[PDB]
């Protein structure tokens, strides 16, 4: 059983979530990664499967491409789905910045997201090392 | 696909002692399914000695079993068995044979003094 | 000849230049300009790709013997690094195997040692490319440079986000699980190299990337002590889309317009990569084949496909392609045969429906079962009767009492039955078809044809009549056949 699930972007945001990964495996908890669940997906053969097997909800905000979540009401937007499924059923939620750019309270609605309530972690590039003993705190499995 | 086989070596050996006979094909030995090592006796009905396949699984009668080795050579398209210690009634005609129906032509071998 | 004598005669007093420059040391100021006429145009010998590849390997001796490579090995323990990350890349463009046999012998523990600064990037950058050269010595050199702290440098250095040393850390873990038999590859699995391959195997940034880190990880999978940690890395699953999406062509396309990697792993090591080709494992069948062919598209625009001869390469693709079940391994392969100008061979199978009584007498005689050949010689059986033959049949009218001996005479009967040839009697070429959804349907392809059976004619059929009149005695196998016939209800 997975303990825990990393979304992403899939155009930045790739490398990160594979040195996560990586380190996260090498402390030896069972994490799943998720690739290209467009329309394969959508019949949540594995979304549902994945966001209840998974304890604590990862999120890696690089610089996002979060037009398709911010400025799009529409529920069929599948980042925004496989992020409000995590928000709806409230696990813990830790987020990892990178520099991204942060979002307006005037978009992103309180119905569409509610993720803004929450700290995440920068990232560091030069010792690595560091941060990850602090991102296996707040993990609460 | 006609396919010729021709055989060598043979011949009179002392008893006791190795012997290296040869099937060679016309065509690419890796193409054909099985490949077989026959014996006739005088006076009697055939037998066979040695079975390859072609992922090289082989398989011999309890009787020869240790003293004979098939092999087939890809380079030159040859199947080769060798034979070790020889008794005195290990003399007849030997044969090879491809798939099931293609023969060969045979040699004789004897083993005296 | 008269190519090969164009590249030495500039090569040849330039590369003394470099010799004398070498060895003549003005400081910081001189050392500099030197290395960077001899890194401007000694590398473009690799960029002749007419002769000057060879000159360059039988030209190291000029260099290694003379002891400049020693010389310079002796003087890169200055303290400063500006003269010394900039002196350190012409070691492994001058890294050959006569140059890598008394490098492994003497002057080990220089590179252990430059190894443990992991900050600047350009340094680390050629550390890299050494190891990457170093690691392909011998069976000794690996199982020193895995017992010492030589393979935590690379695995550090899998975090970066550099391109270049990321492909020289591709390229490096990559000739350790060929040199270093089965115990230095149960050792790196114990010092965690699988997982932290999965980032450069991971990486939609360069495909070059992708392709080193699938082949690196594949061809260390092969054992079977390891396999089972080798999967629960999580990167042995990404190899199979990896080689079904990118087609050979792009990649060589990808290969020959770059500057660089022309004649990737050349006629020298190459054949280290042959039994993966034969292994057990099917992904590192598939890499191999689809580097072997990627390397031939590259090699046949040039008439270097002589090369293929003496080293009997094309011999070992040639035996692959027939009785091999493996869809993209068989057509990879026969793509290279018929992209190096060969012909596919064709499989010569036993035409078994037309036989006659003696070739049922000779087959009873190599399956083991001579003792009832003259039963069979009594009722007069053939082929065509013999493919048709029934366990009743067998009980009472040939006098196999048993159960066990029925069930070893069955057993052979469809090891034949699979193997045949019903061109003879099949026209709609029905043998191919029941193939295609597995092999051990192939058995099946008389009694269908035997009961006026047609592709066409397929999809309306019973499982009642598939039971009694075709004789398909397991349900599992009726049931595939039923519903792979009848999606195709109404395709004509
Ligand atoms: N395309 C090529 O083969 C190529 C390109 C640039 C440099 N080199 C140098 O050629 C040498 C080849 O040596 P080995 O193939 O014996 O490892 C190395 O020192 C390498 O750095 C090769």
């Amino acid at each position: 059983t997975p303990d825990v699930f990393i979304s992403y972007r899939r155009n930045s945001g790739s490398q990160l979530a594979s040195l996560l990964k990586v380190h996260l495996q090498l402390h030896g908890f069972s994490v799943f990664i998720d690739v290209e669940k467009l329309e394969a997906g959508k019949f949540e053969d594995k979304l549902i499967q994945s966001v209840m097997g998974a304890r604590n909800f990862v999120l890696v905000l690089s610089p996002g491409a979060l037009d398709k979540c911010m400025q799009d009401h529409d529920c069929k937007d599948w980042v925004h789905k496989e992020i409000v499924t995590a928000l709806s059923c409230g696990k813990n939620i830790v987020p990892i910045i990178d520099g991204f750019e942060w979002p307006e309270p005037q978009v992103l609605p309180e119905d569409m997201q509610a993720v803004l309530t929450f700290n995440g972690i920068k990232w560091s590039h030069e010792y690595q090392e560091a941060t990850i003993e602090k991102i296996i705190r707040f993990l609460q499995g | 696909m006609a396919v010729q086989l021709v055989e060598s070596g043979g011949g009179l050996v002392q008893p006791g002692g190795s012997l290296r006979l040869s099937c060679a094909a016309s065509v690419s030995i890796s193409r054909i399914y099985v490949m077989a090592w026959y014996r006739q006796a005088p006076g009697k009905q055939r037998e066979v000695v040695a079975v390859i396949r072609y992922d090289g699984t082989t398989n011999y009668p309890d009787s020869v079993k240790g003293r004979f080795t098939i092999s087939r050579d890809n380079a030159k398209n040859t199947v080769y068995l060798q034979m070790n210690s020889l008794k005195p009634e290990d003399t007849a005609v030997y044969y090879c044979n491809a798939n099931v129906e293609t023969w060969g032509q045979g040699t004789q071998v004897t083993v005296s003094s």
